[PDB]
């Protein structure tokens, strides 16, 4: 017993409608590839959610500057 | 307990967001809190204002340190880092000044410093610090 | 006014007891506050443990902290540091870690720094320094 | 008025002042008048009470503390 559901273009991206009979309760999942080409997605606990959005907005520029510390001695 | 993430660790956890972290975060008691120093706060600033998008960066920050708190320190503070900083002189071992610094904040919290950069910071023997990526 | 001692004109007066110093100090008006940055504070604290009476030397810095005192940060130290650190980081590091706090510190309090020999703040175009030294 | 001697003090000459003429403060400022004469003239209270903030640092002190290093 399955469904089917609809691969749609959001933004840059790809997503995929979740039905409400697979509603996921947090905000992010694991996701990886089975050799069979499915894809399989994993939720992690709300405390993990909630702690690792906080690092959502940071881009790679960012990253580059923050990582450039030039930390030298005193 | 006070736990204080140090920019290295702040740096990988954009990098690679792993699970790992996260659990260890849940472990912290309830009076415990989960901070990072002015000085990590001010780099955060710095690489705002190196970045494509300054303002999503800010709200970025802001939102990070809504949760992870800036703290700023008293005069225990230079106590400890006059007496870091002429021990690794002497040693010829200086380490990186801003990190000097965030590892005197550390002690002058008795805080755990979280990093992934054991060895520069082993040289603060007084320092507890734990590596929550190994 | 708030005027911040750095550690160079600190360094500069304990080996000097300049004329134009007392000339300057002369003119302070009586809300004027003559303040130091904690980074400069760690510096003597770290010249005490490199000295060779340590309890001398910490009770020199009481009696000097005790009329200069520390001033300890708030977030907008950090705000200014963020700034300066980006646009110096292009022009090859010409303001050392510890000056570039301080400078930020002054700019935090809007306090003019006080300093001796350390044309690199000029880099710093919104902080306003004076070199106590010189007339 | 006075006599006074004039003497050596380590490496720089000193004149000793008598009790009668006795300062108060720990700096004076010195200077030599149009007739040639040197004048000591103490400075203010509060420049004594600022400058004497910095005499108490020995040279280790200060060596230390110059090598900032940065």
């Amino acid at each position: 017993s399955s469904m089917l559901t609809k691969v749609f273009q959001s933004g840059n991206s790809q997503a995929v409608r979740i039905p409400m009979d697979f509603r996921f309760d947090v905000d992010t999942v694991e996701i990886f590839r089975k050799e069979n080409g499915d894809v399989v997605l994993r939720p992690v606990s709300k405390k993990t959610d909630d702690f690792l959005a906080l690092f959502e907005g940071f881009d790679e520029t960012f990253i580059q500057a923050l990582e450039a510390r030039d930390d030298l001695p005193p | 307990m006070i736990y204080m993430l140090d920019t290295n660790i702040i740096i990988y956890l954009m990098k690679n967001r792993p699970k790992i972290i996260a659990e260890r975060v849940s472990q912290l008691l309830p009076n415990d809190r989960l901070v990072m120093s002015f000085i990590t706060y001010a780099e955060l600033i710095k690489g705002a204002f190196g970045s494509q998008n300054y303002e999503q960066s800010i709200r970025a920050i802001e939102l990070l340190t809504e949760r992870v708190n800036v703290l700023y320190p008293n005069e225990q503070i230079c106590l400890h880092y006059g007496k870091w900083a002429n021990t690794l002189k002497k040693q010829g071992r200086p380490i990186g000044n801003n990190d000097l610094w965030i590892a005197c904040h550390a002690l002058s919290l008795n805080a755990v410093l979280i990093t992934h950069n054991v060895k520069e910071f082993q040289r603060i023997t007084d320092l507890q610090w734990q590596d929550w990526t190994k």
